[PDB]
């Protein structure tokens, strides 16, 4: 199999630049077109990250900065597949995210809100996919929060994330949320998406047959990355 | 067929969370950093620094910025590289960086990259591809660096004479100085406005 | 205007004592019908709670017990109105709650769940109602937590609350659960109700335009009493 | 018209989250007990005391009790009391207790309450209203508890003599018995069962 | 009852200030976003004004300005209560209206419409709602007229107003239209709203039990402005 | 829960149907107008006035303009300031005007404002609170004015420190001068464009 | 990959052990309820049963009794999967069924029903899934048959099948039914199941393009077995 | 995500189709049955016996019963044994009964098992795994036997005490009998009533 260029990116299925519902956007967006360039080694070809590297907590939020006890809140798994558009799993992509904690605060000095810190919560974890494109990651639920949008803007729960895979034009960061929080209906920034199935996309949904007893809930999430395409007649690529 | 998942904003924290060791939380023993020279890499070194400023003209400090790019003699430390050359084993490609808070500057140490092939036999000069996350970008910006002391490479390559105003291909151009023997390209990214920095959909 | 008793408790709008699915209902409830008794004084007396006796934070669960800090979580603000059947409003009625904090641990030795405690919250609040039967309170919400009725059993988030209203025969404890919970579709707790709708009135729903900026969200929720009904013929009670 | 809320049960912790004080939760300054006895109280003090147990007989450690009462002269500190006969004012006929974790013994400091008139011009006999509620009890149940040494009024009350089966009357009249110049009234609570206890729809 | 600050303006239940389609907003709208801040003195108080200051006709159209007879046209009665966002009435608040004659003309130089001028027409009223938030006015309907928005442009017959209340920020401008006025479908000034049910509420209802027999028709049309929101926890406005 | 009635511009005659008087249409006999100093009114004395542009820098000859400001000692004659000072009782706070339709000038004759409370203990800088309503603006523009001369109590104020750009704070500060003894300060108005002035929900 | 515990059991998914409908269940079910337990290594082991011991005709109930003839009735296949609730394939079940005849009789002095017995049938029979969990058998289809619950009950057509598989907690012994066969509406065995959908799981469906021209018709029947969730985090089941 | 194939009773001939030899139906060579002792098998030799009694205490006799146990050191001959310890290779820890149809007696000749593993580091008293299917039996029934000479093990053992009434864990307690040098334990199943054995929900 001789690989050609990843499929175009699907502009309708992501939100524009400009969304001035969400005001930082405003000066914040070309005013100029994307320019789209035909695909060479540059865009199809990305870094690798060893195994080696990582360590046994990194994908435990729970304890990977726990000092003196445990962090406060809801104790939940999250896990699922990273696949193409084309159905094929993507293997070992680095998956990193990170969130606020329970109370909605993020660990840095420039957030300033009253929900309280947590000293036993760090909020950041990172994890590579494997053969069949499963991830899983053990963390704290985190707590939605307010932010100045209009005065009373309130982001539903999430956990940000980020994807580096394959391909230099599958580089992803996005944001999921949970099934149920009725902050996601109401979310600027989740409503620069033009629809409603891409919006439902994000929300990781309640896995209730593989929670654990007496231990944790678990949310099921899968991500679909653009995909390549098999060439068999000419290979421009190069 | 499945549609991609759709982008969001890294959001205000996202040169935090993708940079955790430089905002004081130790949560990890290896850290990914902004810079790509080990001591063994071939190659040039060079400096690459600049701002990345909003529609007011405002810096960002609360950006996020990766690059990707090939090694000395144009091979990517990729599997999907198909070139058949051996790349440079000492060379990730790779690097994350952040703003400076107080000042804004966001930079890089890396080497200066080797010219790679284009498509159906030509060659495109020597860049580094670069993309922007933050707060109010919904989805990340890609961009290209490209050389101003590659003028020649430059005047041939492929993507550069994509763009029909000759004027905005000069925003893809970092300058390039020489502070104390180190060799430093800079590379002002200007989001929207004047000289609006060319963005591609990759 | 002279009251005569309170309408008869409607038996189809509550859970039956005997059920099967919440298993400790099994030994714990009676094999022989209730007895019903035409009412008398007893029954519609009940005692009055002075508000001399009430500290300045018994109904604010954020910081009644915050010793160091505060509690960990997500701030809220439930309010709403209590009234009877016939929608008088029910004034100078004691309203307790009870709750979990954050990570759905109680603050009791009995309670062994991992899920981490907390050292500023205690969890208990309590109000009396105004002349409008109005009544407001500030917590953290509670998370939800497992308990074993089958193994892998899970209560949705929710808070415990009690009534002393105007008569004996209204007392009342209940729990209420807060808008979009997914566990609240399986709770075998919450399903001894018979019917959806007398379900849905145990849901505190998001009350968005009273969240408080940068501080806190809320949530409305109304309770409904038996109502008296007046005579104007034969007084009976005596 | 609106439905009355649901009943659900008071849980695991009703007996904790109703009475903090006594699980060392010290928020409140006053607190709620089962000690209806004030020094200016009026009538005999007696103890009320007794178990509660499931259908195996094992006595509940987790439940939560509560109970409400005429004054000595039979008259309820109540707004909602129309005898027109003034209300002892140092008592508030109410008051609330959990079981002693080990011994699942629960109990309460009171008056005897004096005679309450009934319907139609009727006496009932004197009488305390308890009120059940635990872990797997979907409702509070309801009962009622007479003395054995007023068998006399006993035999003319409306309430009791409601209950076809003289056998099931009997489980309502607790035991009197002296210790040590104290009068104590024995009641248990048999929720299903042999001798289960009556309860009321009220 | 100790007041906190209004809720925050629900920007979706409003036009934009861009709005392509009403020409004159081009030039007329700012480029950035809004600045949202929390509230203060400022914005929570505004001015107090005086009935003694009103005279009789103020509130009467039909009369205020007569000269040598009466005005021609539609003999119309418009009444309804002005409330906040949680249904408290709104007392005392000055209500100020505007509008053109039966032909559709201003009283202006500015307006050279051909539609006729009418000498015992005057176009402007005033009034304070009372304790229940009650208003009432009398008028001549205003007839339609065109204006250069595309060239053959026409606003339905309306009547503008304006509301100064309890607080700055309820400060606001609009207009209402009569029911059943079919340029209602097509103007481009009323289309600046984004939904259906907010067009619908600038819309007066005939209201003809109201009538008085030979002598005036009468349009309900009830105002909403913005509430505000009691505190029971922190007083952080000051 | 009811949804605030929607804007709509106040039209081509805004400043005339609220300012009759002024359009020659004498139909009250009291009339609102731009003067808020009466005789025994406290505080110094001040004009403020301005043009309002659109965004090719065309003055608009068809604002409404309308202010909202404490009295001397920062203390607003309404009953919902909550200080529990007095205020001046020869104050009402508010004025409303139009721009001259030759010229485009509009002004007001008021006092300058004291400093008001801010939030959580803060004190704001003196400032008016200024809308503006015309003809292609579908919601009421809010806007402060600030004073160059009062460059301690701006550096501290609350609001002005809540926009990010020092550049947009700018603004928001009127000049100060003097015409014959007479304090002016010249506030001009951009609607759009560069040097756009700072618009809030508030 | 490490094993967990088997998910929790559905108790909604199963018929209740007291049904009062099917009479026998009345004295035979448990008046307390079963005490859940989390899981050991006795609850997740189970026996291998090798091939070795099985016959060539275990599987064939047509010739594994046939004496001098083929006994008589409508000769059909049935096969089909068994995996898990996860959906991956349970490899070397043991699968036993046993049966009636065609006329409706098991192979039994207990049996006293006129419905012939037939001495070339036996109604028994065995075998162990593959690989890919798939099982198959040969057999007569039996006759339904009346019982003593209300005095005309009858049986649907129904083959008596078990399992026993990779865990205890799997264990499962059930009875499937044949598509159409009328009396499945009626039996008060098959209604012991709350749900319609869990009913439907027990019909076997024609397989017409699997059936044997001039031979055998055939039956496609899969089942579902309790899964196992694998552990990433703490493993706690020793 | 699959739901488990619904349970169906195993109806009156549940005993007859799953020990076909024993109602003299010989269709198998190799036929299951409840004797678990090979001749190299190690440990002690037992009899496990009883009786299982509906409702009315008639004992059942169209049961059918199965077992599954550990070897002599507490080690499953099962793949999923992960102790990591070698199993007794003349073992195969699982059999199956009916009753005798005149006495109403099951039996199965075994070997006492040895301690297994329990959750978190804990020991399980040594237990025999028991399930019963019959008519009118909805669902398999999942009960366990333990054994009254290991007192000291089962008071340590995590499932017995996780039954809070003392008195229903004693139903899990077969008694030791020694009938001519065989060791017997008498284990009788209570399916419903007074002294109901206990089932679990494994
Ligand atoms: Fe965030
Ligand atoms: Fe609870
Ligand atoms: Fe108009
Ligand atoms: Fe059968
Ligand atoms: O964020
Ligand atoms: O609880
Ligand atoms: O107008
Ligand atoms: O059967």
């Amino acid at each position: 199999i001789i690989w050609g260029a990843y499929a175009q990116r699907n502009t309708e299925d992501h939100p524009p630049a400009y969304a001035p519902g969400y005001k930082t956007s405003v000066l914040r967006s070309p005013k100029n077109a994307l320019i789209s360039i035909a695909e060479t080694l540059s865009e199809v070809t990305a870094p690798h990250f060893s195994a080696d590297k990582f360590g046994p907590k990194d994908n435990d939020l729970i304890l990977n900065y726990a000092k003196d006890g445990l962090p406060i809140g809801e104790r939940v798994i999250v896990h699922g597949y990273v696949r193409d558009q084309f159905g094929r799993p993507v293997k070992n992509a680095l998956v990193e995210v990170w969130q606020a904690n329970a109370s909605g605060r993020y660990r840095h000095p420039n957030d300033q809100y009253i929900g309280a810190m947590d000293p036993n919560f760090g909020g950041c974890g990172r994890m590579l996919t494997d053969d069949n494109g499963y991830y899983v990651f053990r963390t704290i639920k985190p707590g939605p929060y307010p932010w100045r949008n209009r005065i009373n803007e309130w982001r539903p729960a999430h956990i940000h994330f980020s994807l580096i895979a394959d391909g230099w034009a599958q580089r992803l960061i996005s944001q999921f949320y949970f099934e149920g929080d009725t902050l996601i209906d109401s979310c600027p920034i989740l409503k620069t998406i033009p629809s409603e199935q891409q919006r439902r996309a994000l929300i990781a949904l309640e896995d209730k047959s593989n929670f654990i007893e007496a231990d944790s809930r678990c949310y099921r999430f899968d991500i679909t990355l653009r995909g390549r395409r098999a060439t068999y007649f000419e290979n421009d690529l190069t | 067929e499945l549609k991609e998942t759709p982008s969001q904003t890294g959001g205000p924290y996202v040169h935090i969370g993708l940079l955790p060791k430089q905002a004081n939380i130790e949560v990890f023993e290896h850290n990914l950093d902004n810079n790509l020279v080990q001591d063994n890499t071939q190659g040039q070194r060079i400096r690459l620094e600049g701002q990345v400023f909003d529609g007011l003209g405002l810096p960002l400090r609360d950006v996020l910025i990766e690059i990707w790019q090939a090694d000395t003699n144009g091979v990517y430390p990729s599997q999907a590289d198909t070139q058949g050359k051996q790349v440079d084993p000492n060379f990730l490609g790779w690097g994350r960086t952040g703003a400076d808070f107080g000042t804004g500057f966001w930079s890089f140490n890396t080497i200066k990259p080797g010219a790679v092939p284009g498509r159906k036999g030509s060659t495109q000069a020597p860049h580094i591809s670069l993309i922007i996350f933050a707060h109010g970008i919904n989805i990340g910006l890609h961009t290209r660096v490209y050389f101003d002391d590659e003028a020649e490479a430059n005047a041939k390559d492929p993507v550069l004479n994509s763009i029909e105003w000759a004027t905005r291909r000069q925003t893809l151009v970092a300058k390039r100085e020489e502070r104390d023997g180190e060799v430093v390209y800079r590379f002002d990214i200007r989001i929207q406005g004047e000289n609006e920095t060319v963005f591609f959909d990759i």
